DNA sequence: AGCAATTTAAATAGGGAAGATAAGCAAAGGGTTGACGAAAGCC
DNA sequence: GGCTTTCGTCAACCCTTTGCTTATCTTCCCT
């Protein structure tokens, strides 16, 4: 009598960011929006591969895409548009009955602090991945339906209580609890410094002469929307022995650390979804994790 | 001293691609030799050989099956069954743009020869296919061998048929040496004693099984000897090239 | 020729010669045609006699 | 109102880093294309 | 006495997934 998940069950992304375009401004005249071009440089060094103490001194020439602030502007600006979409339990590819019993298994999830963690990850500047390391201050300006919100000092590791993140998260959770959508026009101003080096997203190219190739929109330095969205959904502090917020994944998995924080401890998304559709009463953190996966999206079947 | 008339880019569609039971595709040299003797009958210009090349040729269908023809209820006495679909006997159809080059011997001006060949081709039918279009035929002569090659290269671009001969049989060498098989003629099995259901009552008739030779496609300029591309009626109830087996 | 049809189908399926067409001869139910069409229902192998094309853009 | 000069040489070399991954679903239909033989009204 | 219509009769598969060829070009020479 177990309610098996359909193979075709798939949820769409309901937090849609745009490609985060990266401009250069000063800290005073932020309207002087000059775009940061990706340049290409070729750099000489040494090959210091772990298992090669022979090629060590031979030399190493690498062609890398670089992006820097110009030497007349000390502030990096990052412009993007988060798009929180409601209707969060209607799986656009899933079955009707399984998605309906998952919806009526997850009506009581606290959307307020889910939306607070999303808007906090926007406001504290987690969408600036390496662009926050080394900065006098990080000013986040979010336009939410003709309402400008200003953010100066927010520690990104823990989700502190403040009234502006809660104010934006009020209509973000109102969207995520029901229908409609809300658009967050985000502008980040990092006082990086005069001629400082900025960190755009890097593309994967297989057979290319470039060692590192950055993402460029018509030549302008930019971040990928998936990197920005990963930084939105980096809210998971509810897994086993949680010390830092990780990205919401179906297996709680990060690739760089080489460990899945929710695989092998029956806290992965699929076990809690099968528990939700089979009468196991979920916890508040557990429901919040499952709903965060449902608005991250993904196909969950087979 | 040799004379030729070339009809270039003979776009023909509706070609009966069923060359035989085991060959479907390009019409064989028996078809084009039959076309040559057809003009020997209608126009009176008696034709020794025909060299034919394929500019374009597509058999209607997929890469493994030909598109069958929706048959029409045309036999007598099967009314009542006419509302249902007619049964399909296998006849693949094809389209083809050809280039033909007829060895003729002529004693008048080239204009009346061109007009006679044009008036034939306007009423002709290449392999059961309606001749959709054709360029104005032009007369070229092969006084010597360099002039023979001039006529040869005047059929550009086309893939002519060269005979490569039978070693053991058709299937074996088609896999081994990878050459194409086609009908070079027929083999007579039995005399036909009933001439009532035939085209003529006086012309002697035989049941036949198509003999095949193995052939290759080479572009007309890459053919060294034009006599190896000119097919003609041999005296073995078959057709053959003037130059014999292509080497 | 019947030997050509049957032996060619068997050989060109045996010797992996795939430059061919396949035709079921009798139709929907080939037992009214011929015993070989009745039994070899997969169709007879005939030679794909298409010549090479001339590319127009040259 | 066209006239604008000739030769001569264009740098040798050393390097172009590896380590990770490259999803799992579920679909992919049949509908016509039958000729001989045998009852059986019908000129 | 054929003759033309319609109904009954007799069956049963192992498939394979592009090349075939591959285009018609300057030396002497003197006017």
């Amino acid at each position: 009598t177990k309610l098996k998940a359909p193979a075709v069950l798939a949820y769409s992304r309901k937090i849609n960011p745009t490609n985060a375009l990266m401009f250069a401004v000063n800290w005073s005249d932020r309207d002087n929006t000059t775009a940061v071009m990706v340049g290409t440089k070729t750099v000489a060094g040494t090959q210091s591969v772990r298992g090669n103490p022979n090629d060590a001194d031979k030399g190493n020439i690498q062609t890398v895409n670089f992006a820097n602030l110009p030497h007349n502007k000390n502030t990096l600006l990052v412009k993007y548009n988060v798009k929180f979409v409601g209707d969060v339990f209607k799986a656009e590819l899933g079955g009707g009955e399984y998605s309906n019993t998952l919806q009526t298994a997850l009506e009581n999830t606290d959307f307020g602090t889910l939306a607070y963690r999303y808007v906090y990850n926007i406001a504290a500047g987690r969408t600036l991945w390496r662009n926050r390391v080394g900065a006098e201050s990080i000013e986040t300006v979010i336009t939410v339906n003709d309402q400008t919100f200003t953010f100066s000092d927010l520690l990104v590791n823990e989700f502190d209580e403040d009234v502006d993140v809660a104010e934006i998260a009020d209509m973000v959770a109102g969207v995520l609890s029901g229908e409609g959508f809300v658009t967050l026009k985000v502008e980040h101003y990092m006082l990086l410094g005069e001629g400082s080096e900025v960190f755009p997203s890097q593309e994967f190219v297989e057979n290319s002469k470039l060692s590192k190739q950055l993402f460029d929109l018509n030549g302008q330095a930019a971040m990928h929307d998936q990197k920005i969205g990963n930084a939105i959904r980096t809210i998971d502090t509810w897994y086993e022995d949680a010390t830092t917020p990780i990205a919401v994944e179906p297996y709680g998995s990060v690739v760089r650390n080489g460990v899945a924080y929710r695989a092998g401890n029956k806290t992965d998304l699929f076990t809690l979804m099968d528990g939700a559709v089979n009468g196991k009463s979920l916890t508040e953190e557990d429901q919040m994790f499952v709903t965060a996966n449902l608005i991250r999206g993904g196909v969950f079947g087979g | 001293m040799r004379k030729f008339i070339i009809v270039k880019n003979v776009k023909v569609d509706g070609i009966n691609a069923k060359s035989s039971d085991i060959t479907v595709g390009m019409p064989p040299a028996t078809t084009f030799c039959g076309l040559g003797e057809t003009m020997s009958i209608k126009t009176g210009i008696v034709v020794k050989a025909v060299s034919y090349g394929s500019v374009k040729f597509e058999v209607r269908g997929s890469r493994f099956n030909t598109s069958v023809t929706k048959f029409a209820w045309q036999d007598r006495g099967n009314g009542g069954k006419a509302n249902n679909n007619s049964p399909i006997q296998p006849k693949p159809l094809a389209d083809g743009v050809f280039t033909l080059c007829f060895e003729v011997e002529w004693e008048d001006c080239a204009e009346v020869l061109v007009d006679k060949v044009t008036n034939f081709i306007n009423t002709a039918r290449i392999a059961g296919g309606t001749i959709a279009s054709f360029n104005k035929p032009f007369v070229k002569v092969a006084k010597d061998a360099e002039e023979l090659a001039s006529v040869k290269n005047a059929m550009m671009p086309c893939y002519v048929v060269v005979d490569c001969g039978v070693e053991v049989n058709i299937f074996e060498d088609a896999v081994n040496r990878k050459l194409q098989p086609m009908v070079n003629g027929y083999k007579k099995l039995e005399k036909i004693v009933d001439n009532k259901h035939m085209r003529d009552k006086f012309t002697p008739a035989y049941l036949a099984t198509p003999t095949y030779t193995m052939i290759g496609y080479k572009m007309v300029s890459n053919v060294d000897n034009f006599d190896q591309a000119l097919w003609q009626y041999g005296e073995n109830t078959k057709v053959k090239t003037i130059g014999g087996i292509y080497n | 020729n019947a030997h050509n049809l049957i032996s060619g189908t068997e050989y060109l399926w045996e010797h992996k010669y795939y430059n061919t067409f396949t035709q079921k001869l009798g139709g929907s139910n080939p037992q009214n045609c011929t015993h070989a069409c009745n039994k070899m229902r997969g169709g007879f192998k005939q030679f794909n006699c298409t010549p090479p094309q001339v590319e127009d853009n040259y």
